[PDB]
């Protein structure tokens, strides 16, 4: 019908220009360096379907609407240092490949 | 088997249609008739017009040199050695001159060689520069008087027209508020009282003599002191024309404005003693004005309309007749005209040369061919052809079209005052004007009516100007009508009873109104000369072309009358089931096909050329062959007959481009059945039976052609060789055969098309380099890979090559440019999603999907429909009949026929039932053959249609059926789900064209690619290809929505901003992360383009004074 | 009952009406539509697949000596059926030669092996003055339609490779009359007539038709 | 890597109903080309087992009310339709049902006649509600079907009084199905049948399009031997 319950998250933010935002950050810090910042992998993990059966789709966003329907995150002025928001990335494996 | 529907047809269409032209050069490029007669207008009217250059002092001495014949002649190569070297298939035309002395002698230089003139084929056109091209006729108020209401605040004034825009002034006559009475000739505003004075009239002689019952007259007199003296008036007028000239006293430029028909005569006598006499007071002579009579001036006229202006004002003769669009005052310059005047322009230059070396020169130095330098023919006069708006491209889409265009008046042209794309007076002047002479609805879009067409019988006798259509008079003949006509009414066609035509009601038109029945009944010299010479008349030769228009809507009818146009030759034409008598025509005077001579007989052997018709001489006809199309179209032509003679019902003898056999046949007529399927008939879009493509239907050729310039810059010659650097890959002579691609040669996108060499040296390659390169024997180069390569085009088969280089002969080449090579290549292209199908009445949808013959609607006997055109909206949204042809369809299937139901005339619905009452007890009439009958479907079907009382109940199934079949259609199953189509569903044989869009040629993609070293946004490239617009209304669309991102990246990361760009092209190549901006390219970039200009653009954060750190790097 | 009667007008390779008779008031097409869908879709047939001439670049020519063009040449030959004699072949080539005045009708083929000209006449090219023709072409076995895809190599150098159409089937429909004794007056009289066809015979086409749908039909064995 | 020439049949077995199937990659034209016929097949040629013909002690036709009792004939009528009846041995051409009626409680289709080698599959099943005139007595039919039949039949049985109701005999009840596109097989225009037939009239879902596929299958087998005519 659309996504996985758009109407669900535009209720949980107040200014629908937030959910973009968050959702967008988030898949923006999610798969967009690590991987593991998942809250879906118990059992309630995004898979696709090919060929070969299923396989997470590369899509960040995706978790994120479904990571945000979750219980998880937060948004405001909380956390304050963005510094310190990357740098305890530091403290658990991040980076990518060149 | 050709049934013909309709009614009289006292004369004939008119040939050759390509009448407003072809007809039209010729006399006014009277050339081909001996220098004896032939008297004015073109070629001989310029000269003679182009008074004999005079001289220095009015007569005083020697060199008069006078103009004789004209000699147009020996022409240079060959049409088609033209087209094939680039050259404007032209003529040598010089002309017998002979200058004066008053020292004894009367030199003669013979011929005097002279400039070109482009020749017009005889299919009605110009070659120029290598290209087809048709000169476009353009219309303005034939040239007079009208007056008119004053639009700013009541109160007319008064216009004066000149015989054609680029001669004679334009004058007006106002009669204002604060001024009185404005004679503004060219840029220029002077009291009125002024001119009179010179030319006569003033105070008392004039006024109290020609204004007073309409005052008006204080203000004519307010500057009396202008009209106290003649001669010190010229002068005083004379200083009101800029500059500051010497206002001695002189009588010439005015003796100009009226004096001699150089600059101001619409000459003979026709169209302007015949207007303002029948307009104004009445008599008068040439020119406005008459001077050189014996000092003074004696005016015709400027007074009287003055006079006839006031009367305009208060008094009876009212008549605000204004550029009132009737047809009595809308001139049509034929070519020849247009022509005419531009070799009148070059004159106005000729002579400025020769009146400046007659001078200069000593009088027994100077003799023709000297003070002569052809030099304005030339330029003022190839300018024009091939420089002019009103000089088009050739449309030959398909044979119809170039067709058309000539069949064109135009109105966005040069002339003077001529409607700019918004001219003063844009809308209200397109609509219909009631001088029906002209097609009714044939214009196209957001250029509406300024672009019309022609009525087809329209014009042809002693034209002066004007369409003038046809009308009878009692059997008589014909009388060409004429715009302006009045012939006691008019009474249109049909009550037909014979000769007599017993009426009683005689329909008839009558100045405007329709009135009722004037009913003259005078039988004999019908009603005046009422009746129309059929009904065509009223419309535009490939309106006509509509089988059905009589329903057809007009507005809808226009989008087939127009969209026909866009038809595109297909292998296998097929002329419409359904058709109207004209196609017999407009693919036989469209010369796109072969026509026989005397006789008959023949020879030939078949193939690239009918050889001879064996009668009498010989004559071996070569059949242009898979040419070339301007549109890419790429027209053709078949041959006929083995062993024959001269005709059979048509002398055809080799088909063309679009001819079912002389009959014109744009596309292919084929089978539909009206109903929505599962949505693939959407809006508009059609759905396609793949058996269409399986039987090669509409599948259309395109040849392309290609073209790279071996130029020649300092760097090293550019050249175009095989040997293309490191391109070394076998690919190169794998094809490309001595430097071009060889014929044949099968085409993909990507390929060496051609190829050359350059030589641009970027960098002088330090050693290191020329070491590696010696030790690893990296032979060095000094040349670029620049060859010719078939862009993101699919390609194709090489249908053939041409190669163009400065030494050869004809050949005119841009200065440096050596060499210039061609490439033709071909393009067989069946039929896809996407291309738009229209039919003619306008029907224009795009195809969406192309089904198996598996599923589609199922005929009973198991044959499948063709195209599954949609009901919804198109028909009862449109409101047309292109349903009495579907109808007409099957009842011309079964029955093996084609039909002939003109517009207007016959095809009626009871005897289309008739025609349909056939077809059935055989159409049906085969189940009671093969073995079988009605079975539980239609036996379901019926007993549902009755039931929505479309069948009469009571009767049997079997009559049940053929009523249902006079009019919709067989139950029709649907070879997709097995079952039946609950209620009859119309079924026929429609006609669909099939328009030069088809997809292919839209439809490009782009991801990275190509990227411009002048501007910096995608685009311009060579390897890949794409580039998209992003044109503000989609800004404003992000704008609205909020994807300010989303935004920010079509400005930024996606076009200008280099770093972004890149970091665009690569963090995606990486992986995992998305493109991340900052500064934007753009912002950096405007404080350091305004610094340029000293101003210093301080960049502060949120607190005024955090001073931003920008471009800091 | 129980039992139906597989009546079966055939005919001489072609036309075919097969009556099948008392068919439970419904199957008339429940089985009549998917045969007259499968024969007229999926099924063996033979058809040109490409062609090499005499003196011919490429497509877009035109012979000297000859009325026609090879594009109508080609066009033409598109409908060429040939029947095949055996079953090995993925498909042989046929040959014609052909002087001045005539016509190549079909029939002008190289008489060859298990090779049936099945439609002989069929205007092939009304040339003369100039007997110059030539041709070497292809006829593969195939299956279905397949375009300019199937490339026309072969001569690899002027095969000008032609459009396919392997179908044998030439049309096909289906009474559904009802005029049976069977049990009050209900049942269907299921009766396809796998009309015109290539080269295979319509009891072929009927044939192997049943057996895709069996063969299709199994699919529906096992599920996960 | 996975589809060829092996579609997989891929079911939902809701359990007694929706069985919701999916054979998948399919030359474009089978989805329909199959699909439908067993679908067609479905609704109709399938062995059953549904009330046809009722009869209640006292008001003869069916426009009526029997006093204490809050239904009316035809909600009896109707619900008796919805009755699913199974039966045990193959020789039982339909054994009646009759029945006993008490004050205000319900008569669930479970009260009726609790004869063996007939169990209702439905217990429940309203049927009618009757009090204070706990009276309604019936002694319906029930039968053996193929498909669908109206009121044609005839409810021959108990002679006289018999109200026959109609036909419902099929364990399916309705069978819908789209044949969108995928692409496994590169090629992106291959057909995806998927079925889904809800039934319940007793037999079960799988059952019905097996059952049927045999129905199809054996039908086809006709075109073996012919009698032609040259
Ligand atoms: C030198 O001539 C030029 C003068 C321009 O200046 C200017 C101001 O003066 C114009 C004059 C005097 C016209 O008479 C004219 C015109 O008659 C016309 C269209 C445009 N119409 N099309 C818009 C697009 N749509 C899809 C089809 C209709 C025009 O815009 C103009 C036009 C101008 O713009 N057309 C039609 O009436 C119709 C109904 C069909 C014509 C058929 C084809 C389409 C044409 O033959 C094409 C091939 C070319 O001929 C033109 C591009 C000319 O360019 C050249 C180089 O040949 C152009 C006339």
């Amino acid at each position: 019908m659309a996504e996985p319950g758009i109407d669900k998250l535009f209720g949980m933010v107040d200014s629908k220009y937030r959910l973009t935002v968050v959702v967008a950050k988030r898949a923006q810090q999610l798969l967009r360096h690590r991987f593991k910042n998942t809250v879906l992998e118990p059992e309630e993990r995004p898979k696709m379907r090919t060929l070969e059966g299923l396989y997470d789709d590369p899509n960040a966003v995706t978790w994120a609407m479904k990571e945000l329907l979750t219980g998880r995150l937060f948004f405001g002025e909380n956390l304050v240092p963005e510094d310190r928001l990357q740098k305890e990335m530091e403290r658990l494996y991040p980076t990518e490949e060149e | 088997k050709i049934k013909r529907f309709g009614r009289i047809r006292e004369v004939i269409p008119l040939p050759p249609l390509t009448e407003i032209q072809v007809e039209s050069y010729k006399k006014a490029l009277q050339a081909d008739v001996p220098p004896e007669k032939r008297e004015n207008v073109g070629i001989q009217a310029a000269f003679k017009e182009t008074f004999p250059i005079e001289e220095g002092d009015k007569g005083k001495g020697g060199l008069v040199l006078d103009f004789l014949e004209y000699r147009i002649g020996d022409p240079p190569f060959s049409q088609d050695e033209c087209r094939e070297k680039d050259l404007t298939y032209q003529a040598p035309l010089y002309a017998r001159l002979q200058l004066i002395h008053k020292d004894t002698g009367l030199i003669k230089e013979d011929e005097v060689f002279l400039g070109h003139l482009p020749l017009m084929t005889e299919d009605g056109s110009f070659i120029i520069n290598g290209a087809d091209r048709v000169i476009v006729s353009q219309i303005h108020r034939s040239p007079g008087v009208y007056f008119t209401p004053d639009p700013a605040r009541p109160g007319r004034y008064i216009a004066s027209i000149i015989p054609l825009p680029k001669r004679g002034p334009w004058i007006d006559l106002e009669v204002e508020a604060s001024g009185v009475v404005t004679m503004k000739v060219n840029k220029r505003k002077f009291p009125l009282v002024l001119l009179l004075r010179v030319l006569g009239y003033d105070q008392e002689t004039l006024v109290r003599e020609l204004s007073a019952y309409g005052d008006l007259v204080q203000g004519l007199l307010d500057e009396a002191v202008l009209a106290m003296r003649p001669e010190e008036a010229m002068v005083r007028l004379f200083t009101l024309l800029r500059p500051g000239d010497p206002p001695k006293k002189d009588k010439a430029l005015a003796y100009l404005f009226g004096l001699l028909a150089d600059p101001k005569r619409y000459d003979l006598g026709e169209a302007g003693r015949y207007k303002a006499e029948e307009k104004l007071g009445v008599g008068l002579s040439g020119r406005t004005l008459v001077r050189f009579e014996d000092g003074e001036f004696k005016d015709e006229v400027f007074l009287p309309t003055l006079r006839y202006l006031f009367a305009l004002t208060a008094g009876v003769p009212g008549h605000e007749v204004d550029d009132i669009d009737h047809l009595g005052n809308r001139r049509i310059r034929t070519v020849g005209e247009l022509m005419a005047d531009q070799f009148r322009v070059g004159l106005a230059r000729l002579a400025r040369g020769v009146r400046e070396r007659m001078v200069m020169g000593s009088p027994d130095t100077l003799t023709p061919a000297k003070l002569v330098n052809s030099r304005p023919l030339e330029a003022a006069l190839r300018e024009f052809f091939s420089r002019s708006q009103l000089s088009q491209f050739k449309d030959e889409t398909n044979p119809l079209s170039s067709l058309r265009h000539k069949r064109r008046i135009s109105a966005l042209g040069p002339g003077g005052l001529t409607r700019e794309r918004a001219g003063f007076d844009v809308r209200d002047v397109h609509r219909t004007h009631y001088g029906r002479i002209c097609p009714v609805e044939t214009p196209e879009g957001a250029n509406i009516g300024l672009i019309t067409s022609l009525a087809a019988y329209a014009r042809v006798d002693a034209l002066g100007f004007i369409r003038t259509p046809y009308r009878r008079v009692k059997n008589g003949v014909v009388t060409e009508e004429v715009v302006y006509m009045t012939a006691s009414e008019e009474d249109r066609y049909t009550i037909a009873q014979a000769n007599t035509p017993l009426e009683g009601d005689r329909i008839a038109t009558d100045r405007v109104v329709a009135r009722r029945r004037g009913e003259p009944v005078i039988v004999a010299p019908e009603e005046v000369e009422f009746m129309d010479v059929s009904p065509k008349q009223v419309f535009s030769l490939n309106t006509n072309l509509i089988p059905f228009l009589e329903h057809d809507d007009a507005n809808r009818a226009l989008m087939g009358s127009n969209m026909q146009t866009q038809a595109v030759p297909l292998i296998r034409a097929q002329a419409p089931v359904v058709m109207t008598g004209l196609e017999e025509r407009v693919v036989r005077d469209s010369l796109a096909a072969l026509y026989a001579e005397e006789d008959g007989e023949v020879v030939k052997v078949d193939g690239t050329r009918i050889a001879v018709r064996y009668e009498d001489g010989r004559l071996v006809h070569p059949l242009r062959r898979y040419a070339r199309s301007n549109q890419g179209t790429a027209f053709d032509q078949r041959p006929r007959v083995r062993v024959g003679q001269r005709v059979k019902k048509g002398d055809l003898l080799a088909d063309g481009p679009a001819s079912e056999e002389g009959f014109l046949a744009l596309g292919q007529n084929v089978l539909v059945a009206i109903m929505p399927f599962d949505g693939y008939n959407f809006e508009d879009a059609i759905v396609i039976s793949e058996e269409l493509l399986k039987r090669d239907f509409y599948t259309s050729i395109h040849i392309e052609r290609y073209e790279i310039e071996a130029r020649d810059t300092k760097l090293g010659p550019e050249r175009i060789t095989r040997d293309i650097p490191h391109l070394s890959e076998a690919a190169l002579r794998d094809l490309d055969e001595e430097g071009i691609v060889r014929i044949g040669a099968e085409v993909k996108p990507g390929d060496i098309l051609v190829g050359r060499t350059s030589f641009k040296g970027e960098q002088e390659p330090s050693p290191e380099e020329r070491l590696l390169r010696s030790i690893f024997g990296e032979k060095a180069r000094d040349v670029k890979d620049t060859s010719l390569r078939v862009p993101p085009g699919e390609g194709g088969i090489v249908v053939g090559r041409l190669r163009l280089r400065r030494g050869d002969p004809g050949v005119e080449l841009k200065p440096g440019v050596r060499e210039v090579v061609r490439v033709f290549v071909a393009q067989k292209r069946k039929l896809q999603v996407g291309d738009k199908l229209a039919n003619r009445h306008g029907n224009k949808g795009v195809v969406a999907k192309i089904l198996p013959v598996e599923d589609m609607p199922h005929l009973p006997d198991g044959t499948p429909v063709d195209v599954i055109l949609n009901p919804l909206g198109v028909p009862s949204r449109m409101n047309l009949g292109q349903i009495l042809e579907t109808h007409l369809g099957l009842a011309g299937y079964f029955l093996g026929q084609r039909y002939i139901s003109p517009v207007f005339d016959g095809a009626t619905e009871p005897e289309i039932k008739e025609l349909l009452a056939e077809a059935f007890n055989l159409y049906f009439g085969k189940r009671q053959g093969e073995g079988f009958g009605v079975d539980k479907r239609e036996k379901e079907v019926l007993a549902r249609a009755e039931k929505l009382g479309l069948v009469s109940p009571g009767k049997s199934p079997e009559e049940q059926l053929k009523e249902l079949f006079d009019l919709g259609k067989v139950v029709l199953y649907d070879g997709r789900t097995g079952e039946p189509f609950e209620g009859p569903i119309v079924v026929g044989q429609m006609f669909i064209m099939k328009l030069y869009h088809m997809v292919e040629d839209k439809m490009h993609a782009r991801s990275t690619g190509p990227y411009s070293l002048i501007t910096q946004q995608p685009l311009g490239g060579k390897a890949q290809f794409g580039g998209q617009r992003f044109g503000e209304m989609e800004v404003w669309a992000l704008e609205a929505y909020g994807a300010a991102h989303t935004l920010q990246e079509m400005l930024t990361i996606k076009s200008d901003d280099i770093e972004g760009r890149n970091a665009a092209y690569q963090a995606i190549i990486k992986g995992e992360d998305v493109p991340e901006p900052s500064v934007p390219e753009s912002f950096r970039v405007l404080v350091k383009e305004l610094q340029a200009l000293a101003l210093d653009v301080q960049t502060l954060d949120e607190k005024d004074n955090p001073v931003d750190v920008f471009e800091g790097l | 009952l129980k039992a139906p009667v597989f009546t079966a007008t055939t005919q001489g390779d072609h036309y075919g009406e097969f009556v099948l008779e008392p068919l439970e008031r419904g199957f008339g097409v429940t089985l009549g539509n998917p045969l007259r869908r499968i024969l007229l879709s999926s099924i063996p047939g033979t058809a040109v697949t490409s062609v090499y001439i005499e003196d011919v670049l490429h497509e877009f020519s035109t012979i000297p000596g000859v009325k026609e063009d090879v594009v109508e040449i080609i066009l033409n030959l598109k409908e060429l059926v040939v029947r095949f004699l055996d079953p090995k072949m993925a498909s042989t080539t046929l040959i014609l030669r052909a002087e001045g005045p005539k016509e190549v009708r079909a029939v002008d083929f190289t008489p060859s092996a298990d090779v049936e000209i099945m439609n002989p006449d069929l205007h092939i090219a009304t040339l003369e003055e100039g007997g110059k023709l030539y041709m070497e072409v292809r006829v593969d076995r195939g299956v279905g339609y397949v375009p300019a895809e199937r490339h026309g190599i072969k001569d690899r150098i002027n095969a000008i490779p032609v459009d396919a159409i392997f179908s044998p089937v030439r049309r096909v429909a289906f009474q559904v009359e009802d005029t049976r004794l069977g049990q009050r007056t209900d049942l269907d009289k299921l009766t396809l007539r796998i009309w015109t066809d290539g080269s295979v015979t319509p009891l072929e086409a009927l044939n192997q038709a049943v057996a895709i749908l069996k063969e299709h039909l199994n699919y529906f064995a096992n599920p996960e």
